[PDB]
This record gives C-alpha cells, structure tokens and sequence, in this order.
C-alpha cells in the first residue's frame, strides 16, 4: 500500500486583496480513509476536520474535489487578521502535514468601474449610444492610473493594443475618449447603431474591477 | 452566556504502560463541540464523540454531561507533553493541561566510566549517564561509606553530579565507587566503577635492629605498600635469600598492603649483620635495612 504523500508542488505562499475570499488548496495523494484537517497553527484553533467545519467564524469553509484529492480552506471576505501559517493536516499517526503562509494585503483599496445608466439598454438602428465609465475609488489615486479598454462580447474595442487580432471590429462608427478629470474616466460612443453592434459591451480597467452593460440594437 | 470550562484541565500523572485519563469540564456546552489535541505535535486528537486521529490508543468518552474524557491506554513516553482542550466558540477557548509519563531510571553503558588506572597524584573524572522520567538526578558513593574527594577540596559521603573530578588522586581513594540514579520511580539502580590507584612501593620497619643468641629462633619483618603489587624478597651482602631450610621468607598480601617476614631457625653466628627487605612493582623500587645481633 502507499502512504498519503503531499503534493509539495502546490503553492505555499497565497496571497489576497483584502475582501476577496483567499483559497487555499491542499493536494493529498492516496488519501485513502484518513481525513485531511485545516487548523490554524497560531492558537491551534481547529477549522475544519474532514468535510465537517469545526470553527464557529462564519467566513472559513472547506471543499474537496469528488476524488476527494484538492482539500481547499476558503476565507471569505479575508481580513489582514487573517494573515499567517494555516496548516493542511491527515490524520495518519504520526501525522503528516503542510504548512500554507496566507498574506492578505491591503493596497490598493478596492475600485470598481461603474456605468452610468440601466445596465441593459435599448436603441433603435441610427440612433448614437454613449456610456460613461468611471472608477470609484477611495480619495488616494496618486500614480496608480492605468489604461481603461472597452469590449464587445470577447473582442477588444481599442486599436492598437491587441496584435494581433484578426477578430478587430470596424472603428469607423466607435470612438473612445479617456479622460482623468480628477476622476479616472472613459467613454465610447457608437455613433449611427447598426444590428451588429448589439452585444455586451465591457468597461476594461487595469486598476479595478470591470463592469458591462447590455446594447441591444433593434428596427424601427 | 457562551460556554465556560467548568476547572482547570487536571494534570495527570502515569506510569509507562499503563492508561493516562485526561478530563475536561464544560459548562453550558450548548450546541458547541469540544476538542482534544496534542499540542506539541499539534494533533487533532478527537472533536466531540469521533476520534479524528488513527491511533488507536485513544478514545473520547462522555458519560457525565459536563465531563469530557480522553483516554490513552498503553501510555508510551512519547506521549507525555501537554494536550489542550478547545471549544469552537467565537473567538475560540482553549485550557491546556500536562499528561507527565514517569519512567523508573536505568544506567548506560556509554558514557559511564568503566574501570579506571590511574597513576598516584593524576586527575580522574567518573562519568556515569542515566534515563528516566523524571529525569534522575545522580549520586556517588563508595563501598563502606569511605570520603569522595570533593572539587572544593573538602571531602563526603556522597556527590550529586554526571561526572565526579578528582584532581590528584590518593591510594586512599582507591577502591569500588557507586553511580546511584534516582528519579522518585522505583526501583533506583545503581552502576559500580572501580578506581584504581598505582604507585610505587615504600616500606616501613618496625624494628631496624633486632638481636639473639644461637640455637635461638628469630624473626624479621617489614611492611609495604605498593600497587600494583610488588614482588618482596629478602638480601644479605648483596645476595638474594631463598628458603634454605633454615630461612624461610613469607608474605602476607591484602590489597596494596604487603607484611614479609624472614624467620630464621637455629641462629649461626654467620648469620649475624646486615639484612634488607625489598619491595619492587611496575613504578619503582624501595627497601630498608635491619641489623641482626648478638647477645
Ligand atoms: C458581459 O461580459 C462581462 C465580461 O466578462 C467577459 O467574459 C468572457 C466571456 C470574455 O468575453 C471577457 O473578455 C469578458 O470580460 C461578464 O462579466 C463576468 O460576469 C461573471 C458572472 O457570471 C463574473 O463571474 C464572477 O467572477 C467573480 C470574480 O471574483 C466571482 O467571485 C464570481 O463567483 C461567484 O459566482 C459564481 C457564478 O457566476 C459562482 O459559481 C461562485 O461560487 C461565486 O458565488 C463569478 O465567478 C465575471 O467575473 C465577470 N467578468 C468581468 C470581467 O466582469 C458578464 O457576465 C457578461 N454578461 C452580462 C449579462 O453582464
Ligand atoms: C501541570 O504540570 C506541568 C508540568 O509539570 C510536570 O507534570 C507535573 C504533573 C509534575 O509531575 C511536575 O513535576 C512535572 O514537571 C507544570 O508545568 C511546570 O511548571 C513549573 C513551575 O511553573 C515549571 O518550572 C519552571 O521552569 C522554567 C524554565 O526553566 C523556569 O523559568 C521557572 O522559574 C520554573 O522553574 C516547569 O517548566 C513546567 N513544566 C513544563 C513541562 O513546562 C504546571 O505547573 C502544572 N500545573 C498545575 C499543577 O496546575
Ligand atoms: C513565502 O513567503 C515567505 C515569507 O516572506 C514574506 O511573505 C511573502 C508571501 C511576501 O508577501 C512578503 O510578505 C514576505 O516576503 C518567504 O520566506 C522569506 O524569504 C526571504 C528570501 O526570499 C527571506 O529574506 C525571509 O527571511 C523569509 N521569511 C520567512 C518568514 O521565512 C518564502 O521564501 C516565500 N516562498 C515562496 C515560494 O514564495
Ligand atoms: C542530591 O540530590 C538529592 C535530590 O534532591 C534534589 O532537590 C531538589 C531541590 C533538586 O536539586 C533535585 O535535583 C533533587 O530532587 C538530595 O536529596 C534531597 O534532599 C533534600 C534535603 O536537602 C530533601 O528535602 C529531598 O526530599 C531530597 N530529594 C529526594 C528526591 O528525596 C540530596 O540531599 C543531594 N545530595 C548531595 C550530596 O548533594
Ligand atoms: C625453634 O624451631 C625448632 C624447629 O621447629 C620449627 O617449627 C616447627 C613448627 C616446624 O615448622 C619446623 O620445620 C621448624 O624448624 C623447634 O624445634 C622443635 O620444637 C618442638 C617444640 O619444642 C618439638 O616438638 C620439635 O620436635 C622440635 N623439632 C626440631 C627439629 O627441633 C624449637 O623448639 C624452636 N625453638 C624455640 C625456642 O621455640
Ligand atoms: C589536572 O587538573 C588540574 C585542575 O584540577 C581541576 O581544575 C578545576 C577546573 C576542576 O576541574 C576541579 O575538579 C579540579 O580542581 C589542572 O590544572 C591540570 O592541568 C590537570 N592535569 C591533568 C594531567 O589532567
């Protein structure tokens, strides 16, 4: 017989944005019957043993694939108290483990895009539609301003960026303008709405979190 | 209202092999789940009524609502340390208690000091290691209850200590010393350690001058000390004396000591002048005259 071995492989340094939920995933080869703990090697606090979650805070669960191979601690909405050595633990005697370090940091504050308006829109074929994208975001922006991109569907709407692409939509009707007037702003405009613009079009930062609104293009 | 620990978590004392019996108290558990562990290892041991670990020497019992009861049987040594009790409140409670594993003492052969030779006047250190649980503590005695040269350079009955220094070591220091180890767990055992003591001989007379008459039978003698043991002979004029019928040479051997008589049987008159016993070993050699005269 083999012995549950670690798969020493995975990685041992996870690292999450303050709010995100941190996974953190332990491999278990020939598991057999033994069963894998998550305890926090801190002040021993128990997590979880087995599928059974023995901590009371209601922000850590465990989940395990059907094969009952990935053993996976989840924190959701981490806190940087959260931060420190969580240990993957079988139940074999003596008992083997994995020491996992999470490190939740917090820089930089959370930002979201936001588009201004219903998120699923409705004009008719001719007509223009402009969408005002921006990021809100704490005061503190300093040197932390990036590029914003828009999509339709999965095809990149700005030019000159993505080559190459052979899927690029005709600019000829679709401007874009970037604009950081103390807020980070972007806006395109589809001017003379045609059928095949109808998609879902995408407000892409590389400084928060995007957001999409539906054009829906119709006849009449 | 959340769960309080009823008492501490109560030390537990246990002789190997037997069954250690660890209890944790509870009030007002609730729907909350108590939780045994090793701490050390940091092991989970049980939660709730399951044990989690796969050893089989432990099992959770929970007769009386507010007893939780963990239970090794065999106890080995390995398990002694401290195991903690949790309970998944928010934030978490833990109480630890110790589970101590005494262990009766035994004696290595390694590093303990086997015989020791040592010349007269030279340093010598005893070592003697022991296990147990408690750890033993160590103590030198000799047979009969003879002084132990102390490092102070006062001198008792007994030393506590792994390694015993002696710094110039007397011919009264030889003999059988004792390493008894103790621990409070019987039975204590004991290792001994001969201390062996060379140096060359030296003699001592108690009548340099000694007379008689003829026909008369006399007897000389000298004692000696000397280790290892010397081989004692008599001379006259620079000759060696064997038994001759009329001389007969004797020696009566205890330890390092050495009592050599010469008895002469119908005196002569060439048996008069200048005898000498000596006494020869591996370190030297030494003797001493004695006059024989006439009446
Ligand atoms: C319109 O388009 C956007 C953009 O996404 C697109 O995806 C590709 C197809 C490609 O075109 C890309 O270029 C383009 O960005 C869509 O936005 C995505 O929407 C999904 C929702 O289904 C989001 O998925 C969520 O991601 C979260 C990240 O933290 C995660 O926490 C969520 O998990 C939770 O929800 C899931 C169920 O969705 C559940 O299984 C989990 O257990 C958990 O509860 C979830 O996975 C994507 O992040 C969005 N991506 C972006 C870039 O915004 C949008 O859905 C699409 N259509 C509409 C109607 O808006
Ligand atoms: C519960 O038991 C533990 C462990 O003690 C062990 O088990 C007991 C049942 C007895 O058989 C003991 O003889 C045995 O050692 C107790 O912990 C021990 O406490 C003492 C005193 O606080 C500690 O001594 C200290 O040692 C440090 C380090 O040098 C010094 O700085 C201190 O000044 C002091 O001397 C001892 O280290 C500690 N044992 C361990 C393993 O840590 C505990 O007190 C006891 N609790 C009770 C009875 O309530
Ligand atoms: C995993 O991290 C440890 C600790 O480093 C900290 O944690 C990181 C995740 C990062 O976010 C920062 O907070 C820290 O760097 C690493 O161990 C350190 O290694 C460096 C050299 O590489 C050494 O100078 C430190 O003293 C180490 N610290 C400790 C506590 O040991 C470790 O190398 C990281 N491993 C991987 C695979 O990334
Ligand atoms: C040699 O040591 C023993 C052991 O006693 C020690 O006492 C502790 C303070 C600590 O030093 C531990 O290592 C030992 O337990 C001595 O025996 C003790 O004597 C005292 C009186 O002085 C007595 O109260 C204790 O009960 C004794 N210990 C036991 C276990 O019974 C002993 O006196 C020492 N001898 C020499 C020559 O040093
Ligand atoms: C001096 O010694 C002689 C010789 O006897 C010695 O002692 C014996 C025990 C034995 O060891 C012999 O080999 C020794 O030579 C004594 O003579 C003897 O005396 C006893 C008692 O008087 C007598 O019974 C024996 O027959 C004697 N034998 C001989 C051969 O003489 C003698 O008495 C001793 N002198 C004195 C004063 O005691
Ligand atoms: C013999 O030992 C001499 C010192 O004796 C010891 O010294 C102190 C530090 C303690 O160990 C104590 O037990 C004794 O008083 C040394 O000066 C000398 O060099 C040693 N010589 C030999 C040959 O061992």
């Amino acid at each position: 017989y083999p012995p549950p071995v670690f798969d020493f492989g995975m990685p041992r340094n996870i690292t999450t944005r303050t709010g995100h939920t941190a996974a953190i995933n332990c491999r278990v080869d020939n598991l057999g019957d033994k069963s894998v703990s998550w305890i926090r090697k801190r002040d021993l606090h128990i997590l979880t043993a087995g599928i059974l979650t023995y901590t009371s805070d209601e922000r850590f669960k465990v989940v395990r694939t059907a094969d009952s191979k990935d053993w996976t601690l989840h924190v959701k909405y981490a806190q940087p108290r959260d931060s420190g050595i969580y240990e993957c633990q079988v139940n074999t005697e003596p008992k083997i483990s994995m020491a996992f370090r999470l490190n939740v940091i917090v820089t930089p504050p959370d930002a979201k895009a936001i588009i201004a308006g219903p998120t699923d829109l409705y004009v008719k074929v001719g007509s223009s539609v402009t969408l005002t994208c921006h990021v809100k975001q704490p005061a503190t922006s300093a040197q932390d301003i990036g590029p914003i991109y828009w999509y339709r569907g999965p095809y990149i709407l700005t030019p000159f960026v993505a080559h190459p692409n052979d899927a690029a939509i005709d600019l000829q009707r679709i401007s874009m303008e970037s604009t950081l007037a103390e807020k980070l702003q972007s806006r395109l405009r589809i001017a003379n709405a045609q059928l095949l613009d109808t998609g879902n079009y995408t407000c892409m930062p590389t400084t928060a979190e995007a957001a999409s609104v539906v054009v829906n293009v119709i006849n009449d | 209202d959340l769960p309080k620990f009823g008492e501490l978590l109560q030390n537990v004392t246990v002789p190997v092999s037997r069954e250690a019996v660890l209890q944790c108290v509870v009030d007002n558990l609730q729907t909350y789940k108590i939780a045994w562990l090793r701490v050390d290892t940091q092991t989970i041991l049980t939660i709730q009524n399951h044990v989690i670990t796969k050893n089989h020497r432990m099992s959770i019992t929970h007769a009386e609502k507010r007893a939780w009861i963990l239970r090794i049987r065999d106890v080995k040594e390995s398990d002694k340390g401290w195991y903690m009790c949790q309970i998944n409140t928010d934030p978490m409670k833990s109480q630890v208690g110790y589970l101590d594993v005494v262990v009766p003492p035994d004696i290595l052969d390694y590093p303990t000091s086997t015989d020791m030779v040592i010349r007269e006047g030279s340093n010598v250190t005893l070592k003697c290691a022991a296990t147990g649980s408690p750890t033993p503590t160590i103590t030198w005695r000799r047979e009969g209850g003879e002084l132990i040269p102390l490092p102070n350079g006062a001198e008792a009955v007994a030393y506590n200590g792994s390694f015993l220094t002696i710094a110039k070591v007397n011919r009264l220091n030889m003999g059988a010393y004792l390493c008894i180890a103790s621990n409070g767990i019987p039975p204590t055992v004991s290792k001994r350690v001969m201390l062996i003591v060379h140096f060359p001989p030296m003699i001592w007379i108690q009548n340099q001058l000694v007379g008689a008459a003829l026909t008369q039978n006399i007897t000389l003698e000298c004692q000696s000390e000397a280790y290892p043991k010397s081989i004692n002979y008599w001379m006259k004029n620079d000759t060696i004396i064997v038994p001759g019928e009329r001389f007969v040479p004797e020696t009566f051997e205890s330890g390092y000591k050495i009592t050599m008589r010469l008895t002469i049987y119908e005196v002569d008159i060439q048996d008069f002048g200048a005898y000498r016993c000596v006494a020869k070993n591996s370190l030297g050699d030494t003797d001493g005259a004695i006059k024989l005269y006439h009446i």
